[PDB]
């Protein structure tokens, strides 16, 4: 599943028994209910530029 | 950085400045509040191990504006496979004595998971390379942080396009062969940052080349994807006496 277009995951992808796919996020992020998107859980998550995000 | 631009203050918030006896040594990449990724070759001639400082939130070297945070380097971890004076396995993992405080000007770059980095980030063409290195080959170094956009090459295309050490599976080429744009020797240890779906990731470390922006040559970067597990296991370890530590690789 993860082999093709990162399994739809915005960040990390895990393959499971059958057609089951689990998207995952880097620490400082939480997975949204769409099961593919990652939302920051912290003020300064990794790989985001605050001055660019704030404007 | 050759043929790039000033990185606007705060737009490279993971950039690290490495200092020895207060003098400019190399660049680095903040990957969390305690750990910095740099190049192993940066520590080849270090004698004063206790006088290593990492500065975060740096921009302009001539003025202190209050966004700078300094930390003493507690440990420098280098792979057992790296041979001083050579190009292969050019990675160093640095432990800060105390964590940096994240602010608008101090933010880590994401260390990606291996598979994601190999299958997805490896195919993002352009990435950003940054530092306070030489502005020209045999030129003055920069006072303000510089940034350059570079395209990545498959090792086969790099070898064919290049006019001398081998490009191993632990390296990748990025840049231009026209002599206009490149990272330079004072940029060593700095990031090669890849953007994917609104987030930036660490994919390479400024490593080596045949002179900066040399016609018929590309910049060579450490392939960080080969080191993720090595890095992850080390970040889970307790520090050891002595700053320099040689850890087995794989
Ligand atoms: O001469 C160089 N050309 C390509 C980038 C580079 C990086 C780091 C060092 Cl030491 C030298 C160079
Ligand atoms: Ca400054």
């Amino acid at each position: 599943i993860c082999v093709n277009e990162n399994g739809g995951c915005e960040q990390y992808c895990s393959d499971h028994t059958g057609t089951k796919r689990s998207c995952r996020c880097h620490e400082g992020y939480s997975l949204l209910a769409d099961g593919v998107s990652c939302t920051p859980t912290v003020e300064y998550p990794c790989g985001k530029i605050p001055i660019l995000e704030k404007r | 950085i050759v043929g790039g631009k000033v990185c606007p203050k705060g737009e490279c918030p993971w950039q690290v400045l490495l200092l020895v006896n207060g003098a400019q040594l190399c660049g680095g990449t903040l990957i969390n509040t305690i750990w910095v990724v740099s190049a192993a070759h940066c520590f080849d001639k270090i004698k004063n191990w206790r006088n290593l400082i990492a500065v975060l939130g740096e921009h302009d070297l001539s003025e202190h504006d209050g966004d700078e945070q300094s930390r003493r380097v507690a440990q420098v971890i280098i792979p057992s496979t790296y041979v001083p004076g050579t190009t292969n396995h050019d990675i160093a993992l640095l432990r800060l004595h105390q964590p940096v405080v994240l602010t608008d000007h101090v933010v880590p770059l994401c260390l990606p998971e291996r598979t994601f980095s190999e299958r997805t980030l490896a195919f993002v063409r352009f990435s950003l390379v940054s530092g306070w290195g030489q502005l020209l080959d045999r030129g003055a170094t920069a006072l303000e942080l510089m940034v350059l956009n570079v395209p990545r090459l498959m090792t086969q295309d790099c070898l064919q396009q290049s006019r001398s050490p081998n490009i191993t599976e632990y390296m990748f080429c990025a840049g231009y062969s026209d002599g206009s744009k490149d990272s330079c020797k004072g940029d060593s240890g700095g990031p090669h940052a890849t953007h994917y779906r609104g987030t930036w990731y660490l994919t390479g470390i400024v490593s080596w080349g045949q002179g900066c922006a040399t016609v018929g040559h590309f910049g060579v970067y450490t392939r960080v994807s080969q080191y993720i597990e090595w890095l992850q296991k080390l970040m889970r370890s307790e520090p050891r006496p002595g700053v320099l530590l040689r850890a087995p690789f794989p």
